[PDB]
């Protein structure tokens, strides 16, 4: 809405101030009443960092301040602010803050709250003036296409600025879970000027907001004033930024369902004395604490120098695949298990079952030795590709053992092998079960009630292998689907196949979390003498 | 003979929970973890009791 | 009650208060049988009333 | 079958991911006769980098590069368009048929 | 009643099974088992009321 510009600002100063118990919230919904919880999650820890930025000017001497840099958002934000009449109205969230990708909104309107989650093309500068005490303009951005979400409550507020020592204190925190971004709110009012105010306070939600958004930048929406002309100034206001961690507090509810206070675990001895023993009164002794002061964050991967992409082309996008009792073999080794390059082909996947491990982590783990089998089958026979299973298939053709450790792949393949070389057949007809991972290539002529009646010609005698009858337009099943089964082995063996995470830098005498060919684990890696 | 329950599967895949960890889902991960957990507390209990 | 309580839970857990939602009251659930209740007899050869 | 907690594929990594420990319900059900005509309207996400996050989209049309990034024009060495048209028109298989 | 259950005369026939679902029981183990009574029902459904 034809947004201001500025020409020179003066670089920000990165002072950095001290929370003293601040940046608690309500972590959930259950009602509670007299007792002491101990909870982990994702909090920002006492006596932690804060930046300061400030927006202050004068008539001369000093250019222009104005700190609204994109400050990342990790995993969360403690958002507090100081600020005199209404300098900060709002915050913008976003992945580029750009117009190619879904940008969301959260700001004060002056007569409106507006919430929407559209293309947005900011401005250099966000902003919104206003000009002898009333709501003159706002310039947050140019253009908003291709939305759907759009909210506006009533609200009002008084656009004057005023003088004083910093009366307010408003302060939230934002979390985004599961497609729904997390507003709290807090308001006590306070009276300091250029530091952080101490205490402890607990933040109240407000917001649960559902627009699935990648969200990893934050910028902030300030205010200018002009004596009514057409020049602008900015006024006096600061805010702080904290950024939360991975810990464990101990929180405290009264007989109303409020928490008087809270105990942040592994900041001193007599905090994690109080962490272990759940209580906020201590007798005295000696007690044995529990370990809390570790915060294991560094991942260390170590793989094998395997470079080569692995021959997945060969074995589905190959010709003339045998039928099912004269499976084939193949031994696969010293290669990269990349299963998303099978996402570019034309042909996709209708059975994807895995048995020994999960389909999720098989980027992760890695196998000492790998087999695949190979065959064709009726379509319907699919379902008896799988452990301890019962047909013509799994017990005259192929049958996998039941401590089965693996996958099973199947997909159709209608328009390749109905037409031409339809020369697939399955066994009828056998004086007993197969037993797992064999095979019989044979023809001998069944006889029933007793072998060799050696004449087709004789009553009782049939043949033993039945051919498919595969050929086009005909319904699903018994039409040609082709099967590949994966069987793994994870053993203390040296790795063949290992999947595509890229390795780091290995580090030593630190509490990480380590990743040693699919062996996960935590602790600290110091040299051995071991043989 | 405390530290030697440590090696028992107790009716999981493996004694090991990095193993169960690293080849197995979240979901799936519970449900055998949880049979180590107790057969674990059931040792404690008992070298508590003589 | 809260303005949005719907329940009460005790230290137990298990739910000994409700709202009922058509008309807004708070209503006590407690069991239909509790305390106990003790039979003095003589022997059963002997006699028959308890 | 790629709607489903824990589950890998084209849709669970690209397009939509439902968390672990989803409470809910999943339908489907084959719509044919009413959207194989003309439409050209449905497509799906090949080629991102990285993986999607549960209960998130992206609604984005930038051209990607294969083994870097910022790619210029689609006749540039490795440059793909990201999104892959569904070949919906009748008389065609099981499985490559339109699931509302 | 008074039969023996033979299920692999049923793959000389051209029709196959697209489910074969047991509940109670194993498929495998059903040549070795031997019932008191059994009992069929049969009707025709639309394909994807299975
Ligand atoms: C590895 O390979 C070897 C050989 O290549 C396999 O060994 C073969 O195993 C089968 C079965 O295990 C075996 O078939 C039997 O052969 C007998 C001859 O020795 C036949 O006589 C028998 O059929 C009838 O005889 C039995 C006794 O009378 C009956 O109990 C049986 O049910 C059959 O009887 C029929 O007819 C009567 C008539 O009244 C009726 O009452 C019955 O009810 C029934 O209808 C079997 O067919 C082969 O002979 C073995 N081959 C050799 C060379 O010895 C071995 O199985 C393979 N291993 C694996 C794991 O596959
Ligand atoms: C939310 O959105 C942001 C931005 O829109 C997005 O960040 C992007 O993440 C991807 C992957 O995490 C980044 O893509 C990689 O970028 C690196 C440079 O940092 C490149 O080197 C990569 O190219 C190759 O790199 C290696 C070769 O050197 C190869 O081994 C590798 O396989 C790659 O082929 C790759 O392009 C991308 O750069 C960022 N974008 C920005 C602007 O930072 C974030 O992932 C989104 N969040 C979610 C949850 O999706
Ligand atoms: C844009 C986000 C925004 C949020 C999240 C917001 C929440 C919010 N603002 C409030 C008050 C208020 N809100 C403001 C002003 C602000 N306080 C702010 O969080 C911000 C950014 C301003 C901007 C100037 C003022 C002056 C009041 C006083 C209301 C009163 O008189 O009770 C209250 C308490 C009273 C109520 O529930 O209505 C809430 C919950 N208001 C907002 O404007
Ligand atoms: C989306 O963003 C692009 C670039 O960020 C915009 O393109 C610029 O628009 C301004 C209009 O003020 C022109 O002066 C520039 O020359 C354009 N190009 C560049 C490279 O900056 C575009 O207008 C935005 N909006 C859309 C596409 O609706
Ligand atoms: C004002 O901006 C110009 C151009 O960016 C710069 O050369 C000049 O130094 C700035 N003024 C001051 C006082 O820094
Ligand atoms: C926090 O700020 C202090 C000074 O205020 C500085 O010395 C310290 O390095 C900062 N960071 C941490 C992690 O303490
Ligand atoms: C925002 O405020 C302006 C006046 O400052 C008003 O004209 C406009 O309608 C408001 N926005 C909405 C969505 O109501
Ligand atoms: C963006 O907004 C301006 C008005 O400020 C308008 O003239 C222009 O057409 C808009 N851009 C598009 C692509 O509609
Ligand atoms: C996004 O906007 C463009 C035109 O600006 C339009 O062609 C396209 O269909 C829109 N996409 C969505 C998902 O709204
Ligand atoms: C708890 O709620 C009651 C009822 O509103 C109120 O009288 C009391 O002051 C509150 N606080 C405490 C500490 O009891
Ligand atoms: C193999 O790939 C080629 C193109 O690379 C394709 O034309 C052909 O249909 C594929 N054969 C299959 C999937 O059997
Ligand atoms: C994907 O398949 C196309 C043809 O369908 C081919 O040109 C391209 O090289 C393949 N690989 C990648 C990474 O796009
Ligand atoms: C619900 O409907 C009943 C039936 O008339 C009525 O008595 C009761 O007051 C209603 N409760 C409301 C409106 O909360
Ligand atoms: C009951 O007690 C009498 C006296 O000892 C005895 O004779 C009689 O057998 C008892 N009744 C039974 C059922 O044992
Ligand atoms: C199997 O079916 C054929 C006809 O398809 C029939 O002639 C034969 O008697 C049946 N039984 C055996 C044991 O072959």
């Amino acid at each position: 809405e034809g947004c201001g510009i500025l020409s020179n600002k003066s670089n920000p100063a990165l002072t950095q101030y001290f929370s003293s118990r601040r940046g608690f919230y309500y972590f959930d919904d259950t009602f509670r009443s007299s007792v002491r919880v101990l909870t982990t999650g994702y909090f920002l820890p006492f006596n932690s960092n804060l930046t300061g930025y400030s927006s202050r000017n004068s008539v001369t001497g000093r250019l222009i301040q104005f700190d609204n840099p994109n400050i990342p958002f990790k995993d969360g934000l403690y958002f507090a602010a100081t600020e005199r009449s209404n300098v900060i109205r709002g915050w913008i969230f976003g992945s580029t803050l750009d117009n190619t990708t879904q940008s969301a909104v959260l700001f004060n309107n002056g007569t409106h709250i507006v919430i929407n989650v559209c293309n947005f093309y900011f401005c250099q500068d966000p902003m919104l003036a206003v000009a002898n005490g009333s709501h003159f303009k706002s310039w947050v951005f140019l253009n908003a296409t291709n939305c759907t979400y759009n909210r506006v409550h009533g609200f009002e507020i008084d656009p004057s600025p005023n003088t004083g020592s910093f009366i307010h204190l408003r302060e939230h925190v934002f979390r985004n879970v599961d497609g729904f971004l997390y507003v709290y709110h807090n308001y006590e009012r306070v009276d300091v000027y250029d530091n952080f105010p101490q205490g402890f306070s607990v933040l109240k939600p407000i917001f649960k907001l559902p627009f699935g958004l990648n969200i990893t930048q934050f910028k902030v929406i300030m205010t200018l004033f002009s004596p009514t002309t057409s020049s602008f100034n900015a006024d006096a206001s600061v805010y702080f930024v904290g950024h939360l961690k991975p810990l464990t507090m101990l929180a405290e509810f009264d007989e109303n369902g409020t928490i008087t206070d809270a105990v942040d675990c592994s900041q001193d001895p007599l905090s994690e004395l109080k962490c272990t023993t759940k209580s906020l009164t201590v007798e005295k002794g000696i007690y044995q604490t529990s370990n809390f002061r570790v915060s294991p964050s560094t991942e260390v991967v170590r793989f094998p120098n395997i470079t080569n992409l692995c021959p997945f082309g060969q074995v589905f996008n190959a010709s003339n695949f045998p039928s099912v009792y004269a499976w084939e073999r193949l031994r696969i080794s010293d290669c990269v298990a990349d299963y998303a390059v099978l996402y570019n082909s034309s042909s996709s996947f209708s059975t994807f079952k895995c048995y020994g491990v999960s389909p999720t982590k098989l980027n992760d783990l890695c196998f000492s030795s790998v087999y695949a089998d190979y065959f064709v089958v009726k379509g319907d026979d699919v379902r008896q590709i799988a452990p301890a299973q019962t047909g013509v298939i799994a017990d005259y053709n192929y049958k996998l053992p039941d401590d089965f450790t693996g996958c099973v792949l199947a997909w159709n393949t209608n328009s390749v092998d109905s037409k031409s070389g339809n020369n697939f057949y399955y066994r009828l007809f056998r004086h007993g079960k197969i037993k797992p991972y064999e095979r019989d290539i044979s023809n001998v002529l069944y006889n029933s009630a007793g072998g060799t009646c050696s004449s087709i010609s004789q009553l009782g005698c049939y043949e033993p292998l039945k051919s498919y009858g595969f050929t086009p337009t005909v319904g699903v099943g018994y039409q040609p689907y082709r099967v590949v089964v994966l069987s793994f082995e994870l053993l203390n063996a040296p790795a063949t196949v290992c999947g595509p995470k890229k390795s780091t830098e290995l580090v030593k005498n630190k509490c990480v979390n380590f990743n040693f060919n699919g062996l996960t684990g935590t602790g600290v890696l110091t040299s051995s003498t071991k043989k | 003979t405390l530290v030697k329950q440590l090696s028992s599967n107790f009716g999981a895949i493996s004694s090991v929970l990095n193993d169960i960890l690293s080849r197995l889902d979240k979901v799936e991960a519970e449900v055998q973890i949880d049979r180590l957990i107790t057969g674990r507390l059931q040792s404690l209990q008992t070298y508590v009791t003589q | 009650f809260q303005p949005f309580q719907q329940f009460g839970r005790d230290v137990s857990d298990f739910t000994d208060s409700v709202r009922d939602p058509k008309t807004f009251e708070i209503l006590d659930i407690s069991p239909c049988s509790y305390g106990g209740v003790s039979v003095i007899t003589p022997g059963t050869n002997t006699s028959k009333a308890v």
